[PDB]
C-alpha cells in the first residue's frame, strides 16, 4: 500500500534508472520502445531512451527534466547521472529510516560533492599536451580494437594522430578547434587496407580537369562556379567573356564545378583552371572554407582577393587515377583519407571504425583537461570520501559516506554489462586506489579503468579511455542537484 | 525480470516458428484459417499463414517483418529463415537458464555464422553462366516443384533471354541489377506461346490522334512535368524546346489536336496519362533528362534516346512501342495467356531465376539441397 | 515415467549441495525430536521419508554401496541424478527406453575397463604411518571440515595401523569413544574398550577376570522388615560375589548399601551402561546377560584381561584391554565442546577408516577432485562418435553424467560451473589425468592432485559407477503404477 | 511456513529468526537498560534485568533460535560476563550479511570471509590490549576499589559506595580461591539504614514459625555442628494407637543427650507454639530450611545427617568456631559463621525501604562481578564501545586493501561491529547517531580508547574513565558470535520427520 511519499519517489526513481540501468556503456543491451499506435523503436544510449520514455511519476518527471536538461548542457552523461541520483536516493531514503533528519543528508551530500570537485580538479590528467601522442595512439588503436583491423589499426592510428593534430584549425579567440568535417573519406580500389597513407589534400576520384595543370602552383585563385561552360544562343553564351573578366582579376584555378566546356582546353592551359563534375556539396564546401572562399553561382556584378588560394595541385597516377591534389590550402581544412581495397560496401565497418576514432581523438583534444574512464574517477572519490566523512565530525558523515559508497554504482553496472563478475571488479579497482592513498609512493596508480574486453582492472590513462573533466563534474553537480531536489519533496501523507 | 524479457522473446519466436514449420518442402502440410465470420481457408504458404494471423507480441511483429523483408528482396526461403531464427532462439533457452549472459552467447552465434559462411562458400558446387544446360538443370532443380511443370518449357527460355536485359555497368562487370526496371507487359487473351521479348519499352498509352510525325528514326526523349496549353495568349515553352530541335518530348498532361498541331511544328510527339513507373524506365532505356528552368536550360536538356519508334494497335488498343533503345536495361517483356492466377506465379519464379542468374555472375554456386547443405555445415560446426 | 525421474531429480539435488569438502551441512530434526546439524549425505538420507517407489531404488543402490565400499554415496546418488535427467530428455527427444538402456549398459562396460588405465597406486605399504595417513586425508577432508583434517588423519591412522595381521580388518574393530569437554586436539589413541564408571575400589593388575552383566538396572515391626530387606540384600550380593567375581556391571545408579557391599568384597561396582554398551561387551569377550541377581554362575560369564582407571582426558574412565587377540579392539577417545559435533567426527573417522579397509584389498589409488570423472567423461564422449546408430546418444549422455561430479563440487563451493568445466576440460588435454578442482581459490582455477596427493579408492569409484548404472537402467524400466 | 526450500530463501528464514530472537533482547544491553516481565504460566511474573536469564526461560521452537540460544548459554556457562552481547552482535552480522545473499554471494564465501576477519581481529586485539594486574591491584588495592565503584558512580549511593567496594573486596581476598555466585550469597532484611549495611562470614536467615522452635541459644558455644534429621519432632486398637502416640513423643526426646546434637534440621514442620516443650529440649532447631542455607552448612560447617530415630554419629557436635543469633531490624536471624571451612559471605541488607532488593541485587552483583573479572586476568582493553569502535576502523581499513568477494564482506563485518555502542547509548537514552559519528570521528582521528558514556551522555575516554573488560573474555564472546554466525549461514536446509 505505501507509508511514505518518500519512498513513492525514491521507488519511481529507482524504476526509471532499472529501465536505462542496463544500457550503460559501449556494449549496452538494446531496449524497445513501443507506442500507443503499435510503432517500435531500437536504441542503446540511454539519453534517446529518457528523451521519449512515457514516464508517469511527478518525481520521475523531475529526473527526465534534469537528465535533459544536463543532456542540452553537455550531451552524454545523462543515464550516467539517472543511476547516480537514483542511487543517491535510494541510499538517503535508508539513511532517514535510521532517524536521520533529511536536511542533514541534503547538507552532507552538498559538502560531498563540494569535496569530490575539488578531488577531481587535482587529480585529474592533462597529458593532452604536444608531447602526449603515446596516449592518443593507444587511445586510438583501442578504440579500433576487437576488430579484423587490429593488426592493421596501428598504421591507421599512427596515420590519423599526425592528420587530426597538423589540421588543428585555430579558432577566434584562440583555442584549437579541429572541425571534423576537414577529414574526408576517399575509397579506393584494388590493393587492400594494409598500405593507407595520410594525403593532405582532397581529390576527388573522376574526371581529370585538366591535362596543363602543373605540379606546384606559385599563385592560385579558386574561382568556383556551379554553372556549365556551354554555348548558347556577363555573357550571352558563356564559355569565354566572363571567363576571361575573373581572369583578370587574378582568378588562376576556376573550380567548375558544372559540366565541361567543348573549348576550355586552351583556357586550362593559358589560365590553369579545372573542370570537375558533380563535387560533394560537403567536400567543395570545406574545400572553400578551407581557402577562406564561398560558393559562387554566376558572375553577373568579391573576385578582386576573396577567391581561396591554392598552392599545389598534383597531376599524377594515385588511386589508379589521374586524381587532382587540391591541397596546401590557405586554412586548416583540406584533408583527405585513403580508403583501400575494393570498394565502400565491404569496408563499411573497418571506414565506421575510422569514424568513432576520429571522433574520440577530438574529445580527447578538445577540452585539454581529460580525466580516465572506465570507472576509475568513482573509485578514487569513493576512496577519498570515506576518509573525508570521518574526518568531518559532525552529523553528516553518514550522508557523506553513503554519498561516497553510491557513486560505486557506475564502475559495477559497467562490470554487470560486460558479463563479468561485477563484484571482484568493483572490489579490485577500490583495491588498486586505496594504495593510491595509504602508500605516497604509488602515485601513479590512480586511473585503472576497467577493461572491458578481458574484463580485469587496467591502467586506463595508458589505455587511452578518457573523459572530459567538464561532463563528470557537472554530471555529478546534477545528480546532486537531483537527488536533493527529490530529497526535500517528502513531507506528504496520501 | 532481466532474463524473464528474453525467454518470453525467444518463446513468442518460438510459437511463431511452429506454426509454419510444417509448411515447407515438396511434401507441405495445408493449414486452417478461420476468420470470425465462419469462412475457411485452404493454405500451404506460410508467407499468407503469417500476413492472414494477428498478433499481439512486439517480437513476433518484428521476426514477421524480417520474413517479409527477406521475401520481397531475395524471393524464396521465408519459410526456412522463420523456422532456423525460431530454433536458434529455442535452443539459446539452455543457455540464458544458466545465468550467463546474453552477450557471450551472441558472440558465439556471431562466430559461428562467420563459420558458417565460409563453409557454405566451401562445399557449393560451380555452375556456368550463359550455358543453356546447367541453367536449365537449376529450372528443373528450383523452378521446378511449382506451378511451372506444365509450363516451364516457356518460361525457361523467357528467363533465359531476360538475364541480359536489366544490367547496369557501373562499378564492375554487370554485377549491379535492379528488379522493377524490366517492363513487363501481362495481357491476356490469345495462346501463352504469343508471350516473347522485346528490347525496348512498352508503353500502354498513346496520343488519342496519332495524325502527326510520332515514329522517328533517332528519338531524342526529353521529359517534362509541364502542362500544354492552348498557346501563349503556351507556346512559349514549346518555342524554348526548338531551340536545341527534339524530336519526341514526353510530358503527363493531356494533348489536344490544335496542341497537337502546334507541338508538330516542332516535330515533338507529347504523351499523356503514363505512369510513373513507366517514366522511370522510359528515362531509364533511354538517357534522357527533364529540366525546365531557364538558367539552366543548356544544349544538355536533349539526350538521344532510342533509334526506333513504332505503334502497333493488336487488338483495337493503343499500344506503343519503343525499340533499340539507348540503354538496354529498361526492355519489354511480353506475357500471353487466358487467367493471370498462375503466369504471375510463374512470371515471379521466373525472376527469382534471375537473380539466381546475377548471383551467378556474382558466385556461380549452387548449394545442395534437401538438408544436404544443413547437415554439411553442421558437420563442419562440429569439428571445428 | 517423468513422474519417477522428477522424483529421482528432487532427491538427487536435495542432496547435491553437500557433496565435497565445502558441502552445506543441513539441519536434521528425527521423529524424537532432536537437532542436528549434518554435512555427511548418507545421514541426509536416513532422516528423509522417502516415500516414491521410483527413488526408494536409488536409495537402496546407495545403501548397497555404502554396505560395500563405505563412500562415495553421495557420489551414487548424484551420477544417478543426472544420468536421469539426461535420460529424460532422450526420451522428450523420441528415443525409446530400450535403446537409452542399451547405451547406458553399453558405456558402462566402456568406463569399467577405461577406469584401471589412470591410476597412481599405494606407495609401499599399510604401514609407515605417516604416508599412509596421507592417503587417508582425502576421506576426512572431504566429510568434515578442511581445517583439522592435518589432526583427524593421524589420529584416525595410528588406531588402525595397529594390527595389519595377515591382511585382514574389520571395521567394527576400530571402536570409537565419547568424552565431551576439552576440544578435539586433546583427542588421542587409547587401546580397548572404553566408559565412564562410579566406584572406586579397583585394582590395577588383574589377571583374566569375571565380569557379571545385570541386563535389568536395580515400630519393631518396621526394624525388623529392615532387617530382612539387609539380610537379603547380602544374601543377593553373596551370591553375585561368588565364584571369584571382581567386576560388576549395571545399567541403574549407584546405592549406597550396594556399593558398600560391594566394596566389602574388594569389588568395585560399575554403573552407567549404556543400551547400546552390553551387546559389545557380550560380543567382545564372550559374555551373557542376566536378568535377575539370583541366577550367577561361572559358565554364563565372559573374561576380560586388565581393568583401571585412566585419567587421560581429565576424566576418569575404564578399560577393557587386550581380549582373546591382545590387540583386536583398537577405541579411539574423542573431545568436543558438546555431543552435537562428535557425530561427525565419528561419521568421519567411519568413513576414513572403511576407506583404509577398501584400501587393504586394493593397493590402487585414482585422482579425485573431479580429475577421473572429467577424464572417463573425455574417453566416453571421444568413443561415441567411433560407435554409429542409436546408442550414439546415450553413450554421449553416459559421458555428460560423468560431467556432473566435477559441476556439483564447484557450484557448491561459490565457482562458476560452467568456467571451472570448461577450463577443466581444456586442460585436460594437455595438461592431462592428474589436473582437477582447485577449492581454496574463489577464482575458477584448477589444480593438479598427484602433487596435492588429494586421491581417491579405484575400487569405491569402480563399484560405485556399476551401482549408480545398475540403478538409472532398473529406474529407467519401469511403467506405472496406481499412487 | 513462507519459502523454506534449497538455499537463498531458508537461509533467509533464519536469519529472520535470528533477529526476532535478538529483538527479545535488544534493550537490556547496558548497566542500565530496560527490563522485562515474563508469566511463567499459573501466574509467577519473572522480573529481571540481565540478558542471560531472560535467554534461558524463553519458548524458542525455531531451530536457528535454539541453536543460537544454545550457543549463548554455552557462553554464559564458560564465562558468566557477556551473553546478550554474544547473541546481539551475531544477529547484526546476519542482517548485515542478508542484503548480500540474494544477490548469489555464495554462503561459504561469507563463512571464510568472517572467519579470517575474526582471525584479524583477535590478532589485532591482542595488540592493544594492557596489563594493569600488577599495578596496584592485590596491595595497595585503592586501583581495584577505584575501578569498582563504577558500578555506583553517580547514583544515590555515591557518598557510600567506597564502604562497600572496599569491605566486600576485603572479603573477596580472603575467600580467593576461584569464588561463585551461588556460594556468595546476600539476604535482605526489613527495616534499617543503608550505611549500617554488614557483612557476615556465614549465613543470614530468619526464624519463623516453622524454621526455628528455641530462643535464647548458646549463642557463645564453640562446637555448634548441624544435625539432619528426617522424622517428625512436633506432636479394637483405639488405644494401640494412643500408646504407640506417646511412645514415639517419648522417643523423640531420646536424641537430646545420647545424639549430642546442639543445633538438629529437619525438613518437617517445627511448632513454635511447643516453643516451651521445645524449651525443655534446650537447644536450637532447624525445619523447612532453603538448599542454599543447606550447601552454605555443609561446604562450611560440615553438619551430620541421620535417617534413624536414634541415629547417632561423631559428626552430630563436631569443630565448628563460633555460633551467631542477633536481632536484625527487630528480629532474629540465624548465623551459622565461624566454621572450618567458612568459605560463606553473607550480606545483611539493611534498610528501611522495602522495594531496594533489584536496586541492590543489580547494583553490588555487577560490582562484585566487575571485582573478580579484574581480579582473574591482568589485562584489559577500554569498554563502554570502545574496542568494538577500534576493531570495526581497523577491519574497514584493512578491507580496502584486500582485492575480490571478501571485500565488502569484511567491510559488512565492521559495519556489524559497531552496533554494541549504538545500542548502548540508545539504552541510555540519548540520540544514538551524533553520538556515534562523534565517536568514529574522534576515534579514527585522535584516540583508540573512547566508548560512550551512560552518565553525561557524551563521548569520553573510558581508560581514563577505569572502565575494564579483560582481552580474554572480549576475545571469546566475538569468537562464539562469529561462530554462531557461520553456523547459521552453513545451514540451508531442515528435516522434519513429524510423525511416522
Ligand atoms: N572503452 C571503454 N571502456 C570502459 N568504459 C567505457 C569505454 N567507453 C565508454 N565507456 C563508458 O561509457 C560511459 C558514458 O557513456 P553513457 O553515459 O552511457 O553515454 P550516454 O550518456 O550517451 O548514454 C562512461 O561511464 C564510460 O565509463
Ligand atoms: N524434391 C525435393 N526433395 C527434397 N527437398 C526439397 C525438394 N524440393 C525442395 N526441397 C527443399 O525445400 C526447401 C525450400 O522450400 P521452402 O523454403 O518451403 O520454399 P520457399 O523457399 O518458397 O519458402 C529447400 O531447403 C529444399 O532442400
Ligand atoms: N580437497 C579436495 N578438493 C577437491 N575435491 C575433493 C577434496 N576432498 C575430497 N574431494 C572430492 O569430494 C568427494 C567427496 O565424497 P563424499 O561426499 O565423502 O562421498 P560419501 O559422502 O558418499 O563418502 C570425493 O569423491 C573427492 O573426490
Ligand atoms: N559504567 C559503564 N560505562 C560504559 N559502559 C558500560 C558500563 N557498564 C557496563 N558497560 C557496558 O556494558 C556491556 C556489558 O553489559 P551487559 O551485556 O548488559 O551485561 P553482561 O555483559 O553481564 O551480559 C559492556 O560491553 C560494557 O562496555
Amino acid at each position: 500500500t505505501g507509508e511514505t511519499i518518500r519512498s513513492q519517489n525514491v521507488m519511481a526513481a529507482a524504476s526509471i534508472a532499472n529501465i536505462v540501468k542496463s544500457s550503460l556503456g559501449p556494449v549496452g543491451l538494446d531496449k524497445m520502445l513501443v507506442d500507443d499506435i503499435g510503432d517500435v523503436t531500437i536504441t542503446n544510449d540511454g539519453a534517446t531512451i529518457l528523451k521519449l520514455l512515457e514516464v508517469e511519476h511527478p518525481a520521475a518527471k523531475v529526473l527526465c527534466e534534469l537528465a535533459d536538461l544536463q543532456d542540452k548542457e553537455v550531451g552524454d552523461g545523462t543515464t550516467s547521472v539517472v543511476i547516480i541520483a537514483a542511487e543517491l536516493l535510494k541510499n538517503a531514503d535508508e539513511l532517514v529510516k535510521q532517524k536521520i533528519h533529511p536536511t542533514s543528508v541534503i547538507s552532507g551530500y552538498r559538502l560531498a560533492c563540494k569535496e569530490a570537485v575539488r578531488y577531481i580538479n587535482e587529480n585529474l590528467i592533462v597529458n593532452t599536451d604536444e608531447l602526449g601522442r603515446d596516449c592518443l595512439i593507444n587511445a586510438a588503436k583501442t578504440s579500433m580494437s576487437s576488430k579484423i583491423i587490429g593488426i592493421n589499426g596501428d598504421f591507421f592510428a599512427n596515420m590519423v594522430v599526425d592528420a587530426v593534430l597538423a589540421i588543428k584549425y585555430t579558432d577566434i579567440r584562440g583555442q584549437p578547434r579541429y572541425p571534423v568535417n576537414s577529414v574526408n573519406i576517399l575509397k579506393a580500389h584494388g590493393r587492400s587496407q594494409m598500405e593507407s597513407m595520410l594525403i593532405s589534400g582532397y581529390a576527388l576520384n573522376c574526371v581529370v580537369g585538366s591535362q596543363g595543370m602543373p605540379k606546384r602552383i606559385v599563385n592560385a585563385k579558386i574561382a568556383c562556379l556551379d554553372f556549365s561552360l556551354q554555348k548558347t544562343k556577363r555573357e550571352s553564351d558563356i564559355t569565354k567573356e566572363r571567363i576571361q573578366k575573373i581572369l583578370a582579376t587574378g582568378a588562376n584555378v576556376i573550380l567548375t564545378t558544372g559540366g565541361i566546356d567543348d573549348m576550355c582546353l586552351k583556357y586550362f592551359v593559358e589560365a590553369g583552371a579545372m573542370a570537375v563534375r558533380r563535387v560533394l556539396k560537403r567536400d567543395l564546401k570545406r574545400i572553400a572554407k578551407a581557402s577562406g572562399a564561398t560558393i559562387l553561382s554566376t558572375l553577373a556584378n568579391f573576385e578582386a582577393a576573396m577567391l581561396g588560394q591554392a598552392e599545389e595541385v598534383v597531376q599524377e597516377r594515385i588511386c589508379d587515377d589521374e586524381l587532382i591534389l587540391i591541397k596546401n590550402t590557405k586554412a586548416r581544412t583540406s584533408a583527405s583519407i585513403i580508403l583501400r581495397g575494393a570498394n565502400d560496401f565491404m569496408c563499411d565497418e573497418m571506414e565506421r571504425s575510422l569514424h568513432d576514432a576520429l571522433c574520440v581523438v577530438k574529445r580527447v583534444l578538445e577540452s585539454k583537461s581529460v580525466v580516465p574512464g572506465g570507472g576509475a574517477v568513482e573509485a578514487a572519490l569513493s576512496i577519498y570520501l570515506e576518509n573525508y566523512a570521518t574526518s568531518m565530525g559532525s552529523r553528516e558523515q553518514l550522508a557523506i559516506a553513503e554519498f561516497a559508497r553510491s557513486l560505486l554504482v557506475i564502475p559495477n553496472t559497467l562490470a554487470v554489462n560486460a558479463a563479468q563478475d561485477s563484484t571482484d571488479l568493483v572490489a579490485k579497482l577500490r583495491a588498486f586506489h586505496n594504495e593510491a592513498q595509504v602508500n605516497p609512493e604509488r602515485k601513479n596508480l590512480k586511473w585503472i579503468g576497467l577493461d572491458l574486453s578481458n574484463g580485469k582492472p587496467r591502467d586506463n590513462k595508458q589505455a587511452g579511455v578518457f573523459e572530459p573533466t567538464i561532463v563528470k563534474v557537472k554530471s555529478l553537480k546534477f545528480a546532486t542537484e537531483a537527488a536533493i531536489t527529490i530529497l526535500r519533496i517528502d513531507d506528504l501523507i496520501k | 525480470s532481466g532474463r524473464k524479457v528474453q525467454s518470453g522473446n525467444i518463446n513468442a519466436a518460438k510459437t511463431i516458428a511452429d506454426i509454419i514449420r510444417t509448411c515447407l518442402g515438396p511434401k507441405s502440410m495445408m493449414k486452417m484459417l478461420l476468420d470470425p465470420m465462419g469462412g475457411i481457408v485452404m493454405t500451404n504458404d506460410g508467407n499468407a499463414i503469417l500476413r492472414e494471423i494477428q498478433v499481439q507480441h512486439p517480437a513476433a511483429k518484428s521476426m514477421i517483418e524480417i520474413s517479409r523483408t527477406q521475401d520481397e528482396e531475395v524471393g524464396d526461403g521465408t519459410t526456412s529463415v522463420i523456422i532456423l531464427a525460431g530454433e536458434m532462439l529455442s535452443v539459446a533457452e539452455h543457455f540464458l537458464e544458466q545465468q550467463m549472459h546474453p552477450t557471450v552467447v551472441i558472440s558465439a552465434y556471431r562466430k559461428a555464422l562467420d563459420d558458417m559462411i565460409s563453409t557454405l562458400k566451401k562445399i557449393s558446387i560451380p555452375v556456368d553462366i550463359s550455358d543453356s544446360d546447367m541453367m536449365l538443370n537449376i529450372i528443373n532443380s528450383s523452378i521446378t516443384t511449382k506451378a511451372i511443370s506444365r509450363w516451364s518449357s516457356l518460361a525457361c527460355n523467357i528467363a533465359l533471354d531476360a538475364v541480359k536485359m536489366v544490367q547496369f555497368e557501373e562499378n564492375g562487370r554487370k554485377e549491379i541489377d535492379i528488379k522493377k526496371y524490366a517492363r513487363v507487359e501481362k495481357i491476356p487473351g490469345g495462346i501463352i506461346e504469343d508471350s516473347c521479348v522485346l528490347r525496348g519499352v512498352m508503353i500502354n498509352k498513346d496520343v488519342t490522334h496519332p495524325r502527326m510525325r510520332r515514329y522517328i528514326k533517332n528519338p531524342r526523349i526529353v521529359l517534362l512535368d509541364s502542362s500544354l496549353e492552348y498557346k501563349k495568349g503556351i507556346q512559349q515553352l514549346c518555342e524554348d524546346i526548338i531551340q536545341l530541335k527534339p524530336d519526341v518530348v514526353i510530358t503527363e498532361k493531356g494533348i489536344s489536336d490544335l496542341a497537337q498541331h502546334y507541338l508538330m511544328r516542332a516535330n515533338i510527339t507529347a504523351i499523356r496519362r503514363v505512369r510513373k513507373t513507366d517514366n522511370n524506365r522510359i528515362a531509364r532505356a533511354c538517357g534522357a533528362r527533364i529540366v525546365s528552368r531557364p538558367e539552366e536550360l543548356r544544349e544538355d536538356d536533349v539526350g538521344t534516346g532510342a533509334g526506333l519508334l513504332e505503334i502497333k494497335k493488336i487488338g483495337d488498343e493503343y499500344f506503343t512501342f519503343i525499340t533499340d533503345c539507348k540503354d538496354p536495361k529498361a526492355c519489354t517483356i511480353l506475357l500471353r495467356g487466358a487467367s493471370k492466377e498462375i503466369l504471375s506465379e510463374v512470371e515471379r519464379n521466373l525472376q527469382d531465376a534471375m537473380q539466381v542468374c546475377r548471383n551467378v555472375l556474382l558466385d556461380p554456386q549452387l548449394v545442395p539441397g534437401g538438408g544436404a547443405s544443413e547437415m554439411a555445415v553442421a558437420h563442419a560446426l562440429t569439428e571445428k | 515415467v517423468y513422474r519417477n525421474i522428477q522424483a529421482c531429480k528432487e532427491l538427487a539435488q536435495t542432496t547435491r549441495t553437500a557433496y565435497g569438502p565445502n558441502g552445506m551441512n543441513k539441519m536434521v530434526i528425527n521423529h524424537l525430536e532432536k537437532l542436528f546439524v549434518t554435512n555427511d549425505a548418507a545421514t541426509i538420507l536416513r532422516e528423509l521419508e522417502v516415500q516414491h517407489p521410483a527413488a526408494k531404488m536409488i536409495v537402496m543402490a546407495s545403501h548397497m554401496q555404502e554396505q560395500e565400499v563405505g563412500d562415495g554415496t553421495n557420489f551414487v546418488l548424484v551420477f544417478a541424478g543426472a544420468l536421469l535427467e539426461l535420460a529424460e530428455e532422450l526420451l522428450r527427444i523420441g528415443l525409446s527406453v530400450s535403446e537409452v538402456i542399451e547405451g547406458y549398459e553399453i558405456a558402462c562396460r566402456k568406463a569399467h575397463e577405461i577406469l584401471p588405465n589412470l591410476v597412481c597406486c599405494s606407495a609401499k605399504n599399510l604401514r609407515d604411518i605417516d604416508e599412509v595417513s596421507s592417503l587417508l586425508r582425502t576421506s576426512i577432508m572431504s566429510k568434515q571440515y578442511g581445517n583439522e583434517v592435518f589432526l583427524a588423519k593421524l589420529i584416525a591412522q595410528a588406531c588402525v595401523s595397529i594390527f595389519p595381521d595377515s591382511g585382514h580388518f574389520n571395521v567394527d574393530n576400530i571402536r570409537v569413544c565419547k568424552i565431551l569437554g576439552s576440544g578435539i586436539s586433546s583427542s588421542s589413541v587409547l587401546h580397548g574398550m572404553v566408559f565412564k564408571k562410579e566406584t572406586e575400589g579397583d585394582v590395577t593388575s588383574v589377571k583374566d577376570a569375571k565380569i557379571a552383566v545385570y541386563s535389568c538396572p536395580f515400630a519393631e515391626e518396621l526394624m525388623n522388615f529392615s532387617k530382612g530387606e539387609e539380610n537379603l540384600m547380602d544374601a543377593q550380593v553373596k551370591a553375585i560375589a561368588d565364584t571369584g567375581a571382581n567386576v560388576v556391571v549395571t545399567g541403574g545408579k549407584v546405592a549406597d548399601m550396594a556399593l558398600h557391599y560391594a566394596n566389602k568384597y574388594n569389588i568395585m561396582l560399575v554403573r552407567l551402561n549404556s543400551k547400546w554398551d552390553l551387546r559389545r561387551l557380550c560380543k567382545t569377550v564372550g559374555a551373557t546377560a542376566l536378568p535377575r541377581l539370583t541366577p550367577p554362575v561361572l559358565e554364563e560369564m565372559g573374561h576380560c584381561d586388565s581393568v583401571y582407571l585412566s585419567e587421560v582426558g581429565d576424566t576418569q574412565v575404564v578399560v577393557f584391554k587386550h581380549e582373546k587377540e591382545d590387540g583386536a579392539i583398537s577405541t579411539i577417545v574423542l573431545r568436543g565442546s558438546t555431543d552435537n559435533l562428535m557425530d561427525d567426527i565419528e561419521r568421519a573417522v567411519d568413513d576414513g577408516v572403511n576407506t583404509f579397509k577398501v584400501l587393504t584389498r586394493d593397493k590402487r589409488l585414482v585422482p579425485g577432485g573431479g580429475a577421473t570423472e572429467i577424464e572417463l567423461a573425455k574417453q566416453i564422449t571421444s568413443y561415441g562418435e567411433t560407435c554409429p546408430g542409436l546408442e550414439q546418444y546415450a553413450i554421449k549422455k553416459f559421458a555428460e553424467a560423468f560431467e556432473a561430479i566435477p559441476r556439483a563440487l564447484a557450484e557448491n563451493s561459490g565457482v562458476k560451473a560452467n568456467e571451472v568445466i570448461s577450463k577443466l576440460y581444456a586442460v585436460h588435454q594437455e595438461g592431462n589425468k592428474n589436473v582437477g578442482l582447485d577449492i581454496e581459490a574463489e577464482v575458477p582455477a584448477v589444480k593438479d592432485m598427484l602433487e596435492a596427493g588429494i586421491l581417491d579408492t579405484y575400487l569405491g569409484k569402480y563399484w560405485a559407477i556399476k551401482l549408480a548404472t545398475n540403478a538409472a537402467v532398473t529406474v529407467l524400466r519401469v511403467d506405472q503404477i496406481i499412487m | 511456513g513462507t519459502d523454506s526450500s534449497q538455499g537463498i530463501p531458508q537461509l533467509v528464514s533464519n536469519i529472520s529468526a535470528c533477529q526476532v530472537i535478538a529483538e527479545a533482547v535488544r534493550t537490556t544491553l547496558g548497566p542500565r537498560g530496560m527490563d522485562k516481565l515474563i508469566v511463567d504460566g499459573r501466574g509467577k511474573a519473572t522480573i529481571s534485568n540481565d540478558g542471560a536469564t531472560i535467554l534461558k526461560l524463553l519458548d524458542v521452537v525455531h531451530p536457528a533460535a535454539k541453536t543460537l540460544v544454545d550457543i549463548a548459554k554455552s557462553q554464559d556457562a564458560e564465562v558468566g560476563d557477556g551473553t546478550t552481547s554474544v547473541t546481539l552482535l551475531a544477529a547484526e552480522f546476519l542482517k548485515q550479511v542478508k542484503p548480500y545473499v540474494e544477490e548469489g554471494l555464495h554462503p561459504q564465501i561469507i563463512i571464510r570471509a568472517f572467519r579470517t576477519a575474526t582471525q584479524l581481529a583477535v590478532n589485532k586485539i591482542k595488540e592493544i590490549a594492557v596489563t594493569v594486574k600488577k599495578a596496584d591491584k592485590v596491595e595497595q588495592r585503592k586501583l581495584l576499589e577505584k575501578c569498582a565503584m563504577t558500578a555506583l558512580s553517580s547514583k544515590l549511593i555515591s557518598q557510600q559506595k567506597a564502604f562497600f567496594a572496599k569491605m566486600v573486596v576485603d572479603a573477596v581476598m580472603m575467600l580467593d580461591d576461584l569464588l561463585q555466585l551461588k556460594m556468595i550469597g546476600i539476604k535482605k532484611v526489613q527495616g534499617g539504614a543503608l550505611e549500617d549495611s554488614q557483612l557476615v562470614a556465614g549465613v543470614a536467615f530468619k526464624k519463623t514459625f516453622s524454621y526455628a522452635g528455641f530462643e535464647m541459644q548458646p549463642k557463645k558455644y564453640h562446637n555448634p555442628k548441624i544435625a539432619l534429621l528426617n522424622v517428625e519432632l512436633e506432636l479394637e486398637d483405639y488405644q494401640a494407637i494412643v500408646d504407640a502416640e506417646w511412645n514415639i513423643l517419648y522417643d523423640k526426646l531420646e536424641k537430646i543427650h545420647h545424639s549430642g546434637a546442639k543445633v538438629v534440621l529437619s525438613k518437617l514442620p517445627i511448632g513454635d507454639v511447643a516453643t516451651q516443650y521445645f524449651a525443655d529440649r534446650d537447644m536450637f532447631c532447624a525445619g523447612r530450611v532453603p538448599e542454599e542455607d543447606l550447601k552454605r552448612t555443609m561446604m562450611a560447617c560440615g553438619g551430620s545427617i541421620q535417617t534413624s530415630v536414634n541415629a547417632l554419629s561423631a559428626d552430630v557436635l563436631g569443630r565448628c568456631q563460633v555460633f551467631e543469633e542477633t536481632q536484625i531490624g527487630g528480629e532474629r536471624y540465624n548465623f551459622f559463621t565461624g566454621c572450618p571451612k567458612a568459605k560463606t559471605c553473607t550480606f545483611i541488607l539493611r534498610g528501611g525501604a522495602e522495594q531496594f532488593m533489584e536496586e541492590t541485587e543489580r547494583s553490588l552483583h555487577d560490582a562484585i562481578m566487575i571485582v573478580r573479572r579484574a581480579i582473574k586476568n591482568d589485562s584489559v582493553v577500554a569498554g563502554g564501545g570502545a574496542i568494538e569502535m577500534e576493531l570495526s576502523k581497523y577491519l574497514r581499513d584493512y578491507s580496502r586493501t584486500i582485492p575480490g568477494k571478501q571485500q565488502l564482506l569484511i567491510g559488512a563485518y565492521a559495519k556489524a561491529l559497531e552496533i554494541i555502542p549504538r545500542q548502548l547509548c540508545d539504552n541510555a537514552g540519548f540520540d544514538a547517531t551524533n553520538i556515534l559519528n562523534k565517536l568514529r570521528a574522534r576515534h579514527a582521528q585522535g584516540g583508540t580508547w573512547y566508548g560512550v558514556d551512560i552518565n553525561n551522555e557524551d563521548i569520553a575516554d573510558n581508560f581514563e574513565a577505569f572502565v575494564w573488560e579483560p582481552a580474554m573474555v572480549r576475545i571469546n564472546a566475538l569468537t562464539a558470535a562469529s561462530e554462531a554466525a557461520c553456523l547459521i549461514v552453513s545451514v540451508d536446509e531442515t528435516i522434519k520427520n513429524p510423525r511416522s
